[PDB]
């Protein structure tokens, strides 16, 4: 690789100490397209719900700094004073007052509880039906007091296209009240862009690692391009994984009306075929590989290093790249994110299932290793994830991405799930983790590990020699190493600050573990043992 | 010709920039204000102002008021300069927003020492009408041509012969 | 869905007098999904407790008609749901139909063994 310009930034409202009545959006719209800081507002902007052949845009309440709306239950906030300290930066940027910027610490606070106390905690928002809400400046218009003038923030744009206030809950909003926002604005940006300012203020936070992260989320198919196209045969493992993955997905087909319960025929026979008409992805983009059209992709990317400018101009790109994708024509072999980061995607909103080559790779899989694994990894993941396209999520959007309940065979449906629930939540880690709240992710959790068992059952039996124990330990059993590795994956020491700040893992890994019997037996150990309960035996919801 | 006379500045060389607007005056007056401020150091700092900016900072796009213009004093999305028009080339009036984003003989002898001027009219259909030449029956005056005075439709320009046309303007400082 | 049912069959018994016989099924519906829309907004409970909060005061937010008429320089009304009491403003002549349509069905709801 100080505070000056970027102070421009900041003057272009005015600050804290000692006004004709702004359009706080204008200033938000700027600031997203500028720095990608949500605030007033996450939008995200793709396929329609329920009409696709195009997009839209997702406008909605923020995703809160603070991790969870913890705006009401206890008064664990002392961010209050990560916050003094970190606004302390005036008296050192340009002044010289406290008082004043106490209370305005506290304040910027205060809002914050008048944000969470009307955002819709997560439990809420399962029923996309009701998210979606097709608006048009004519009917905010109708609605409020300033969208148009906003959305300039964001090319002919598609102002009248479909648009959608996800949660009609706005809160409708003075001196002493306006500019808590614009405060509350500016502490955020200040506060996630300390290190560009003077190395004084990063303090209130490897070299490689935190940087090139950066990067991968930030100019995604890069660093992709570069990790495939650089490292390996692309040919050979995604000829291999093609017939893996599609070994699970059958299987789990299999894991059908037949196999099912709460289920019924003809809800059987459509959701059957939302897998049937269900894509793939692999690595790449079905681009990537007369080679520089990915370098169209990311074409715009200026490059000059003849870092304030760099970071601020690559987020400006992130998602400027979002959004050119907004006005023209809707896929469906969207690549959401940078295909290094390790774990799958199924985004239901369209209907797509792809794997990162950064996948594929060490423990999730390797080419020459025994097969219990990879299906314990790679195979794991690939269900494990998959198994949405029938949550309670998954019911929603139909095989093609619409809405029309897919499938009654629902009550049957949350009913079983309140089996998991109680489940996870009669269980403690630390000394908990309440159920009610994680359902979703934790029926997937059984849900792909159930059909990459099943599966792995199926291929292997297909020959019946792979068994072959291990070297390092004849012990073990060409089984058991299955449960082995895949509770292996998870192994993750997570230090216990972190623990109390998806699942907490050894939950995830006991309790999914419980419920799949045939674990049960085939560990050799006695039932009837905290591993394993009676003729309750397990809350069949696959 | 004020062109043929300073050369150096490029503000006279312009058109306006608000599709359905009722500040015509205001952005006539401006522009008026960025030529005779030309005439200082004969266009050696030939820059653009806040037109838009300062026109909201009448109602707006309901009537206008020259005079007051001049007296408040003491291009189309334009990254260029820090204040740009909001009117993307049936409209909404804006508000204040002071943060950079990123006797005719004694009228031309005046218009002859200051500049360029403007000129407030009745502004009748007809002068629509009109294509080139020495049309008759708001906007600012530049010179004067044979005898007729010079008006900026006829890619810009719009000269008339000498409805309180010449009627309507004064000074200030 | 009960609590459609129910709707539908109160104003049903009511349609014993005269003094359309399928309208009502949507009326239903429009009044069931206004309940939606008040929860869906309103306040849970466990956070009723911020007496710090729930304060805020207001004394003579858009859409309002006095209204205290109807009930009988006041002092500060007082409102303890920001929140709702605004949510009341974005949810505002052909209004009046499917409004009172609910403002009817709950009333009467009110005493059907009379």
């Amino acid at each position: 690789y100080v505070n000056e310009l970027l102070q421009y930034i900041s003057e272009r409202f005015g600050g804290i100490p000692f006004k004709g009545g702004c359009e706080l959006y204008r200033e938000m719209g700027r600031i997203e397209q500028q720095r990608a800081l949500p605030t007033f507002m996450y939008t995200w902007v793709n396929v329609d719900h329920k009409n696709v052949s195009r997009n839209s845009y997702y406008i909605s309440q923020p995703t809160l700094p603070m991790p969870r709306e913890f705006y009401v239950l206890p008064q664990f906030a002392p961010e209050l004073d990560a916050r003094t300290k970190a606004i302390e930066n005036v008296m050192k940027a340009f002044a010289s007052y406290d008082k004043m910027i106490k209370t305005a610490a506290r304040e910027v606070t205060q809002i914050e509880q008048k944000i969470a106390m009307a955002s819709w905690p997560d439990d809420e928002l399962r029923n996309h039906e009701q998210q979606y809400n097709p608006y048009e400046l004519f009917a905010p218009s109708e609605g409020k007091i300033r969208f148009g003038k906003y959305i300039a923030g964001l090319v002919s744009p598609v102002f009248i296209g479909d648009v959608i206030v996800t949660n009609p809950a706005y809160m409708g909003f003075i001196q002493m009240n306006q500019y808590p926002f614009v405060n509350y604005i500016i502490v955020h940006m200040l506060f996630e862009d300390a290190e560009h300012l003077g190395d004084k203020y990063l303090r209130i936070a490897d070299a490689r690692m935190k940087c090139v992260d950066t990067i991968t989320t930030y100019m995604p198919y890069g660093t992709g391009y570069v990790y495939v196209n650089s490292r390996e045969d692309r040919d050979q493992v995604v000829e291999d994984v093609k017939q893996q993955t599609e070994l699970i997905m059958k299987t789990f087909l299999k894991k059908m009306l037949s196999t099912l319960s709460w289920m019924q025929g003809e809800s059987y026979r459509r959701a059957e075929k939302k897998i049937n008409e269900m894509h793939r992805n692999y690595g790449w983009p079905k681009k990537l590989f007369d080679d520089y059209y990915s370098i169209l992709e990311a074409y715009n990317n200026k490059t000059d290093k003849s870092y304030t400018i760099l970071n601020i101009l690559r987020r400006g790109y992130e998602n400027r790249e979002s959004f050119r994708r907004k006005n023209e024509t809707a896929d469906r072999t969207n690549f959401l994110e940078s295909p290094a980061s390790v774990n799958a995607w199924y985004a239901p909103e369209l209907n797509s299932l792809t794997l990162p080559f950064g996948i594929l790779t060490s423990p999730h899989y390797d080419l020459q290793f025994p097969k219990a694994f990879n299906f314990a990894g790679s195979g794991t993941v690939g269900g494990h994830e998959l198994v949405h396209g029938f949550d309670d999520e998954g019911v929603q959007f139909d095989y093609d991405g619409s809405l029309a309940d897919c499938s009654k065979g629902k009550n049957g449906f949350k009913d079983m799930a309140q089996c998991v629930v109680t489940q996870y939540n009669a269980q403690c880690c630390p000394a908990c983790a309440n159920g009610a709240h994680t359902q979703g992710e934790n029926i997937a959790d059984l849900g792909g590990l159930q059909a990459s068992y099943n599966a792995y059952k199926e291929y292997i039996k297909m020959k019946g020699a792979e068994e072959m124990r291990l070297p390092g330990l004849e012990k073990f059993t060409p089984n058991q190493i299955f449960w082995i590795s895949y509770g292996y994956s998870w192994c993750a020491k997570e230090t216990q600050s972190s623990l109390v700040k998806h699942s907490p893992n050894s939950c995830r890994v006991n309790q999914v573990l419980q419920d799949i019997p045939s674990f049960a037996k085939d560990f050799q150990c006695a039932l009837g043992q905290k591993m394993y309960p009676p003729a309750e035996q397990r809350c069949k919801v696959w | 010709d004020p062109r043929l006379i300073w050369p150096n500045c490029s503000s006279l060389f312009t058109i306006p920039d608000q599709a359905n607007c009722g500040s015509c005056w205001a952005v006539s007056t401006a522009a008026a204000i960025s030529d005779r401020l030309c005439i200082a150091s004969k266009g050696e700092n030939q820059v653009f102002i806040s037109s838009a900016d300062i026109l909201s900072c009448g109602f707006g796009c309901d009537g206008g008021i020259t005079f007051r213009a001049w007296e408040y004093f003491a291009h189309f999305e334009a990254p260029n300069c820090c204040r740009p028009y909001y009117f993307h080339p049936f409209a909404q009036t804006p508000f204040c927003r002071r943060k950079c984003r990123i006797s005719v003989p004694a009228i031309q002898r005046e218009i002859m020492t200051k500049g360029s001027v403007v000129g407030s009219y009745d502004v009748f259909t007809d002068f629509s009408h009109y294509k080139s030449g020495i049309y008759r029956h708001a906007v600012r005056i530049i010179g004067w041509g044979k005898d007729y005075w010079l008006i900026a439709g006829e890619n810009g320009y719009f000269r008339m012969i000498r409805c309180g046309i010449e009627q309507d303007i004064t000074a200030g400082d | 869905d009960a609590r459609t049912k129910a709707i539908e069959n109160v104003m049903k018994a009511f349609a014993s007098d005269i003094l359309y016989d399928k309208m009502i099924k949507t009326a239903a519906r429009e009044v069931t999904q206004i309940e939606q829309k008040i929860a869906m907004a309103s306040w849970p409970d466990d956070e009723l407790r911020n007496h710090e909060q729930q304060y805020n005061p207001y004394e003579l937010n858009i859409r309002f008609g006095k209204y205290i008429a109807g009930l009988m320089f006041i002092g500060d009304v007082i409102v303890t749901n920001p929140a709702y009491m605004g949510f009341l403003n974005t949810l505002f002549q052909m209004n009046q139909y499917p409004f009172v349509n609910y403002i009817i069905v709950h009333m009467l709801f009110e005493d059907a063994e009379h």
